[PDB]
């Protein structure tokens, strides 16, 4: 699963079988690291109008 | 059911009778009007292509 985003520590307690995380709009905002069993939030990279 | 429009009220009309109010009610009613929407901006290039 590829993409571009800021990976931060997460407070979401995942179930042991779940690996990905989605919001209302079906976009992956959470992930589980395969090397170390930890949960990371993906905030999207900063964008806005200039 | 077949809907009823309103309660029937036959006004007692005659050529020489009038109805004059002897009292009054100060009635306050609400009227809600939308003014604005949420100002949403979509980056067309970022939406279509990322
Ligand atoms: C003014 O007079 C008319 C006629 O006498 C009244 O009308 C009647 O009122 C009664 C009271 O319930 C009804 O049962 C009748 O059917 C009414 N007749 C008609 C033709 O409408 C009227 O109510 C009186 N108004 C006041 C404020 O006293
Ligand atoms: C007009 O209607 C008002 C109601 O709004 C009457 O005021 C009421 O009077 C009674 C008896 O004096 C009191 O017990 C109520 O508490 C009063 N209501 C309010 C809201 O103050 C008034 O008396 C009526 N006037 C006439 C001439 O009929």
């Amino acid at each position: 699963l590829t993409g571009t985003g800021v990976l931060t520590e997460s407070n979401k307690k995942f179930l042991p079988f779940q690996q990905f995380g989605r919001d209302i709009a079906d976009t992956t905002d959470a992930v589980r690291d395969p090397q170390t069993l930890e949960i990371l939030d993906i905030t999207p990279c900063s964008f806005g109008g200039v | 059911y077949t809907m009823s429009l309103g309660a029937e009220n036959s006004v007692a009309y005659s050529n020489n009778s009038i109805a004059i109010p002897t009292n009054f009610t100060i009635s306050v009613t609400t009227e809600i009007l939308p003014v604005s929407m949420t100002k949403t901006s979509v980056d067309c290039t970022m939406y279509i292509c990322g």
